[PDB]
């Protein structure tokens, strides 16, 4: 317990250091993309070690250090729950971003703001890591909106791109539709369960999570581009090609799915709510793939496939395959 | 070095600081007006030590 | 033209005759002095030392005392076989109920 | 630790001592070893400076006390002196009662991770202990309103106590 | 726009690093205090019931 | 509080006999000093309000508003420097006098002990703003703007005066401490409903409430910029500070007659936010945005829950910093383009880098990114409203979604896109308005670090 | 530079005032057609074609190609939801 | 300026008390408030009717 | 509420009976505010007369403040006299009529049935 949890805290702060150097205007804007390479590759390098003891003894814990709000009966503090899902996803996420922005250095080089560009991928990375390394829904909400507004800015990378602005406008709009269920779950947990941290909610034995489960389902539906909340994910392809090999490639879209497996202790309780997931996931698999079957693009088709895939793992969540779904996401 | 202008320019600049200390003078001209129950609330009924002769001022 | 009025003067830009100015006023020497003093007072001790003042304020609403006193009678309830906290804030014996 | 198990009960920790029968030696063991003696060692002696500097000049801070005053029940109507004392006493008791709920939630939450997947069967004791505290809290301070006061809680306590008094006579039949 | 940004950090750090140095120095040259049982014969002053000496100093001089 | 009152009134002689060019420097520096002195008011005990004097008292509700006013005062001082250059010195000092007088009345209002004394300075703020709105406005309609703003507030103010003096004859005192401590249940007698009513529409007319808000779009979009911030940032919140006060006695009536105003508000922000999305003038959006944000506060106070009150306080302070920023932001564009049409100056990111940021998180704080205090106030309202009624969630959740819809819309229709090639007067962004936005935004993130200071006395 | 005659007037009834608003609003006499007089307050503003900015030809030398508008020409009362980013009225093959 | 002035100023001078306008004024006026009044009143009455005898799920709710 | 009370000698500013009351203190904020009224009146005088406002003829200014404090002083002495008379007939009539102001016993909070309205 001397390694692992401490190492994770080291990993999630060293990724912020590029931003701290960026805002300090002491960094050199020329090699900053390459400087970003070294940070992400190193942050990936220190991301392997937290796996080692999890393979060894499988220890899991929650880090809650600095108490933010007391709010009478409900104390609030920044808190990361490192479990199976979070621990091995960080190297998977870290390895992906290091490679994709390695490619993006050669690709995304004919633009004046490549320094500002690579900084934005960094600002996605800590928001996504805030989401996955979370212990109460509010921090996950912090990452949820952070990546959503991050997509808004990244999709609209060309502020003169009218289509990208519309896609970004649709990008957050559908994402805010998802948060309506997040807010619904947020209110129910603070009222019926009177808790925000993940641990208490699961073990309070909320054997009537009907409305929260719908709220959780709606949240994942918006984030994971379910039917009715799908078209923003294809729309995000309008931005630069690396941006399509980014947040919406396979990173941000699965955040809602990660929320679904997160709440699997209570997710299995209601067979009804258990059902409607694999339904909507199944329709996405057919419909989005059907659109990609007769189509005239490359990124769009594989974007439609991603939504079809994004419909796949949470179908398994609908059939109570949480860990298997998470394995599928990383694959 | 032009004694007239230096005071004339900055003589208005002390107006707020003197108001502050004046403001701090008279708001605590108020406590001795509202003495009433001193060390008389049983929650803070503290026996006066011989060294001092007052709870607060 | 019954109303003899001067034409609308074009708005002046602070940087035409004073490119290095700070957009505060016309005369330069006080324009820097204005900029020096607002940039001083604003983001300095009003902001920084103000932040330290609130962050390092003394006990605000006494929650450290709450925890310290809470731990004391948490032990007391757990010591002499008592529930951590009863259902009546005020002792039901002193309250003289009607009828 | 400064806190004791009577306040925060920490379940005892056991260590499943390994047995690496595999040909390859474990990579974790020296990975934690190197992490120990390249990071912990500089900060251990650095902390020794911090602990020794605290001993060089150790001042003191005490705990604020509160002498109990008559309750609102024994306080006088329209008398602003005594019932203010009871009011403030009631508000402090509310703050302590809020923190009692905080501790029992902290103890309960600590239980869940300690038992891991066995939280369902091995956290019932802490859950019911919090449950009765929360139920006692609900009839104590809940539903009072944003403008809660000692007299408002006393009315709630009297309302609950007269309802059960009527129920007790009903149960007597 | 760059004149902006260096003016902030200069003026922010003008009192930024000194108080940052002062707080860190206090934490490693005076530290904090420890709990007591209120030794009899001497009532704690208004600033005694506090952990951080800066917080004690703030209450000492102003509150 | 005279340690704040005395220096504040001392700003008048100093600003009235300073040099013809030092009025801006002198007023800005010492107002900031007052803000630093006012920062000491953040200290609050457990539940005892700081009772400095017989006629002045403060708690965790008054001080955050108090600091907001004092911190704000230099912000219009720097904002007004732009368009007040072309004026005579005597009239310029008159402008400063109105702002300082407005500040002085604000501090006395929040620190007032009894309701009648609170009422006198509360309303007294109408006079300084009436001169500011009318005398120094820009367009013909400002004359109709002042009357609309004056009568609307006054029409509700007078019934409160009758009810307030009626309190004194019945209870025996109007002091807030005694009223709350001697609080008694209010009967449901038909007279008591109007008794309840007369103490309400005074606070909700200036909130503003849905229906009784038309002065808000007719004043804020039309007042001078300096008057625009103080109107939106604090003056609307004067109803909030009063309503937490007056609700201590008006119980248990609030259970019944909250309804006709509740869904009047609950359908309100969704309706108002829809209007914001479909504006044509820039400042009209933020004005319509302000009432939309103010609407959730009305529900927060009226529902009478401790969580909502904390959410009411946090949203109150957060909205003030926000609405001041966007109004300042619109003023910056209006000055160069000499209009406030939204699509007149779309696509200015390519020419305004730092502004495009100042658009960015100002709108994001309007979108209320986590963990900005806007959500902390907003989310607390949601939990309180949900505990009151589950079906509440869809409405204001849909509202904050249509709130999200427009809150990027001017970002798209002012910064995103292509410049207008005929426009050639967008000069280098002056540090004055530039640094103005910095002083707006940094306290927002600074308060985000330690929000525990702005949830009011219920925290 | 501004006057009532070129300001938007009341609802036009007589054909001469239809021509009067025509020169003010910068169309021809036959190109002026105000909204229905149902009391909605539209008045003298003409009912321009229910089209969107996406329908506009990109190749034409627009004075505002960012939204495909030209200086001086009349614009639509409901232009705001009928611009390129917002709802579009362009034909669909199906 | 013709669009803004007609979209902001010249609606009331061209406004008419036409029965149609009053009709759309009525159904979009008091209509929705009475809609949500009944909905929330019905929800509150249906919600409240079980609190006074203990038929709700409130055991783990001591925050409000 | 007082022009009909017995012994009220007409057209007599301050009764000899009133001299038993504390004279207003010179520092009295009510009194010093009336001095400011004299100061403000002086500035108004130079404004209409087109004079150097603050720095204009001090003799005209100093007369205004000196006059206002004086007529302020006796008005403040008459202030408390009438209020004292209001508080004099207050208690003498209370003692003279005891039965219409009965003494209320104590019925402390522990016994009142006052209810709690559920704020939900
Ligand atoms: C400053 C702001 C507030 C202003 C309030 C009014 C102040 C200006 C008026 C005060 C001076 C005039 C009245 C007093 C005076 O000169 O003589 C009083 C009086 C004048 O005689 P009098 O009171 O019989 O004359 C007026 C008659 N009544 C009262 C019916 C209006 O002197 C007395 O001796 C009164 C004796 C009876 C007292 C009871």
């Amino acid at each position: 317990m001397n390694p692992f949890a401490s190492l994770t805290l080291t990993t999630l702060i060293i990724l912020t250091i590029p931003i701290m150097m960026s805002n300090s205007n002491i960094y050199k804007t020329n090699l900053y993309p390459n400087y970003v390479k070294t940070t992400v590759s190193y942050a990936f390098t220190l991301s392997l070690v937290p796996l080692l003891m999890f393979m060894h003894t499988g220890q899991e814990m929650i880090i809650s250090n600095w108490h933010w709000m007391t709010l009478q009966t409900v104390e609030l503090s920044l808190s990361f729950k490192m479990d199976y899902f979070s621990v091995m996803f960080i190297p998977v996420a870290l390895f992906v971003t290091w490679s994709i922005m390695e490619f993006s250095m050669w690709y995304m080089h004919s633009d004046p703001f490549i320094n500002r560009f690579f900084k934005y991928l960094v600002l996605f990375l800590i928001t996504m890591m805030i989401l996955v390394t979370a212990n109460n829904l509010f921090q996950l909400f912090i990452g949820w909106e952070g990546v959503g507004i991050m997509s808004f800015l990244l999709i609209g990378w060309w502020h003169g791109r009218t289509d990208a602005n519309t896609a970004a406008l649709q990008a957050i709009l559908y994402n805010r539709i998802g948060d309506i269920g997040f807010v619904l779950s947020m209110a129910w947990f603070l009222t019926h369960s009177n808790a925000w941290d993940l641990q208490q909610i699961f073990m309070l034995n909320n054997e009537c999570p009907n409305m929260p489960l719908i709220g959780l389902l709606l949240a994942a539906a918006g984030k994971s581009a379910q039917f009715g909340l799908h078209p923003w994910l294809p729309s995000a392809m309008e931005g630069p090609t690396p941006v399509s090999a980014l947040l919406h490639s396979s990173t941000m879209v699965v955040a809602g799915v990660f929320l679904l497996i997160r709440f699997y202790p209570l997710m299995e309780t209601n067979k009804l709510v258990q059902t409607m997931t694999l339904c909507l996931g199944a329709i996405t698999t057919l419909f989005t793939a059907l659109c990609a079957i007769t189509q005239n693009d490359i990124k769009k088709i594989v974007a439609f496939s991603t939504s079809s895939q994004l419909g796949l793992m949470m179908v398994t969540i609908g059939i109570n395959q949480p860990h298997l779904a998470f394995l599928h996401i990383c694959m | 070095m032009n004694v007239l202008q230096i005071v004339r320019d900055h003589w208005v600049h002390i107006l707020v600081p003197v108001g502050f200390v004046f403001g701090c003078y008279l708001d605590r001209r108020s406590d001795e007006k509202l003495t009433a129950f001193r060390n008389k609330s049983l929650l803070f009924k503290r026996e006066l030590r011989p060294n001092e002769e007052v709870t607060w001022k | 033209i019954r109303l003899q009025e001067d034409p609308d003067p074009e708005d002046e830009n602070l940087y035409e005759k004073n490119p290095d100015s700070h957009g505060y006023d016309k005369d330069p020497i006080v324009d820097l002095w204005n900029m020096r003093v607002v940039f001083f007072f604003g983001f300095s001790i009003v902001l920084v030392l103000g932040s330290t003042f609130v962050a390092y304020l003394p006990d605000y609403r006494m929650q450290e005392w709450a925890r310290r006193e809470a731990e004391r009678l948490v032990k007391y309830r757990e010591a002499n076989g008592l529930p951590l906290m009863e259902s009546n804030c005020f002792d039901p014996n002193k309250i003289q109920l009607p009828e | 630790d400064s806190w004791d198990k009577d306040v925060y009960p920490e379940p005892p920790r056991r260590t499943p001592a390994p047995a690496p029968q595999t040909s390859l030696p474990n990579p974790v063991t020296y990975l934690t070893k190197i992490f120990d003696l390249l990071v912990d060692r500089p900060v251990t002696l650095a902390r020794e400076f911090i602990e020794q500097q605290h001993a060089k000049n150790r001042y003191y801070y005490y705990h604020r006390e509160f002498r109990r005053v008559p309750d609102i029940t024994e306080c006088e109507e329209k008398d602003i002196l005594c019932m203010f004392e009871a009011e403030m006493q009631w508000r402090r008791d509310y703050k302590v009662d809020q923190e009692i709920v905080n501790i029992i939630q902290e103890r309960l939450k600590a239980c869940q991770q300690r038992e891991g997947e066995s939280y369902r069967q091995n956290c019932a004791k802490e859950l019911e202990q919090f449950t009765q505290v929360s139920k006692a809290f609900q009839d104590r301070y809940s539903d009072l309103g944003a403008h809660y006061s000692a007299r408002k809680c006393l009315a709630k306590q009297k309302q609950r106590m007269l309802a059960e008094r009527k129920a007790a006579k009903e149960a007597a039949a | 726009d760059r004149r902006f940004l260096k003016l902030m950090r200069f003026y922010i750090l003008l009192t930024g690093i000194p108080v940052a140095i002062g707080i860190t120095l206090v934490n490693v040259f005076i530290g904090e205090a420890e709990l007591a049982d209120i030794p009899e014969g001497y009532v704690p002053e208004h600033w005694e019931y506090f952990k951080h000496p800066i917080s004690r100093w703030i209450a000492r001089t102003f509150y | 509080m005279l340690k704040i009152i005395i220096p504040t009134t001392m700003l008048l002689p100093m600003t009235w006999m300073s040099k013809h060019n030092m009025i801006w420097i002198n007023a800005t520096v010492h107002s900031l000093l007052i803000s630093l002195i006012s920062l000491s008011l953040l200290n609050q005990l457990g539940e005892n309000s700081l009772n400095f004097s017989l006629t002045f008292f403060s708690d965790s509700l008054s001080a955050p508003l108090l600091v907001l006013t004092t911190w704000l005062l230099p912000l219009m001082l720097m904002a007004s420097q732009s368009h007040l250059s072309k004026e005579t010195t005597t009239r310029k000092k008159l402008y400063i006098t109105m702002l300082i007088l407005l500040q002085l009345f604000l501090i006395m209002t929040f620190t007032a002990t009894e309701l009648i004394l609170f009422y006198i300075l509360f309303e007294a703020t109408l006079v300084p703003t009436l001169i500011i709105i009318t005398r120094w406005g820009n367009q013909t309609e400002r004359l109709n703007a002042g009357l609309y703003f004056l009568f609307y507030t006054l029409a509700g103010s007078l019934p409160l005066l009758v009810a307030l003096v009626y309190i004194q004859n019945t209870t025996g005192s109007l002091n807030f401490l005694i009223i709350h401590y001697w609080s008694h249940p209010l009967s449901n007698s038909w007279s008591n409903i109007f008794m309840w009513l007369a103490c309400i529409m005074a606070f909700m007319v200036k909130m503003p409430l849905y229906g009784l808000h038309l002065w808000l779009p007719k004043a804020h979009v039309e007042a001078p910029i300096a008057g625009s911030m103080v109107l939106a940032a604090v003056l609307l919140k004067l109803g909030g500070y009063g309503m937490m006060r007056i609700t201590t006695i008006l119980n248990p009536l609030t259970n019944y007659m909250a309804y006709p105003f509740l869904m009047l508000s609950m359908w309100g922000m969704i309706m108002t936010s829809s209007i914001c999305l479909r504006q044509t003038d820039l400042k009209s959006l933020i004005a319509y945005s302000s009432v939309s944000h103010m609407a959730l506060v009305i529900v927060a106070i009226m529902i009478q829950t401790p969580w909502s009150f904390m959410g009411a306080t946090a949203l109150m302070i957060a909205h003030g910093l926000t609405s001041s920023m966007l109004f300042c932001l619109a003023n910056t564009n209006y000055e160069r383009v000499h209009s406030r049409t939204m699509i007149l100056a779309r696509g200015l990111q390519t020419l305004l880098p730092l502004m495009a940021t100042w658009w960015l998180m100002a709108s994001l704080t309007n979108l209320a990114l986590p963990p900005s205090i806007n959500l902390i106030g907003e989310l607390f309202i949601i939990t309180a409203s949900f505990s009151w009624s589950n079906i509440t969630i869809i409405l204001m959740g849909m509202n904050m979604m249509i709130t999200a819809l427009y809150s990027l819309y001017m970002l798209i229709t002012t910064q995103r896109g292509k410049y207008t090639h005929h426009i050639n007067n967008i000069k280098a962004s002056f540090t004055r308005e530039n640094a103005l936005m910095a002083l707006h935004i940094l306290p927002l993130l600074l308060l985000t670090l330690n929000p525990k200071m702005i949830l009011g006395p219920l925290y | 530079h501004v006057t009532k005659d070129m300001f938007p007037g009341p609802y036009p009834k007589t054909p001469e005032e239809r021509a009067a608003a025509a020169k003010k609003y910068n169309m021809r006499v036959e190109d002026y057609e105000p909204y229905p007089d149902d009391g909605m307050g539209y008045g003298d503003y003409p009912k321009l074609p229910d089209r969107s900015q996406q329908e506009r030809d990109p190749w034409y030398d627009w004075d505002h190609p960012d939204l495909r508008l030209n200086w001086g020409e009349p614009i639509h009362w409901d232009l705001d939801m009928y611009i390129r980013n917002r709802v579009d009225t362009s034909p669909t093959p199906v | 300026i013709r669009w803004t002035y007609a979209r902001s100023a010249n609606i009331y001078p061209n406004f008419r008390p036409t029965p149609k306008t009053s009709l759309l004024g009525a159904l979009f006026g008091i209509g929705p408030l009475f809609f949500w009044y009944y909905v929330f009143k019905t929800d509150r009455d249906k919600k409240e009717k079980l609190i006074q005898e203990g038929k709700l799920d409130q055991t783990f709710n001591i925050s409000y | 509420m007082m022009s009909g009370r017995p012994g009220r000698v007409p057209l007599q500013f301050l009764p000899n009976e009133a001299r038993s009351l504390p004279p207003p203190k010179l520092t009295d904020p009510r009194l010093v505010y009336m001095g400011f009224l004299g100061y403000c009146s002086g500035l108004i005088d130079n404004a209409i007369r087109r004079r150097p406002v603050v720095s204009a003829g001090l003799h005209r200014q100093l007369l205004y403040v000196t006059s206002f404090v004086f007529f302020g002083y006796y008005l403040l002495k008459r202030q408390d006299y009438m209020y004292a008379l209001r508080d004099h007939d207050m208690f003498a009539y209370v003692k003279s009529h005891p039965e219409d102001f009965p003494e209320k016993d104590k019925k402390t909070y522990g016994e009142i049935l006052e209810e709690f309205h559920p704020v939900r």
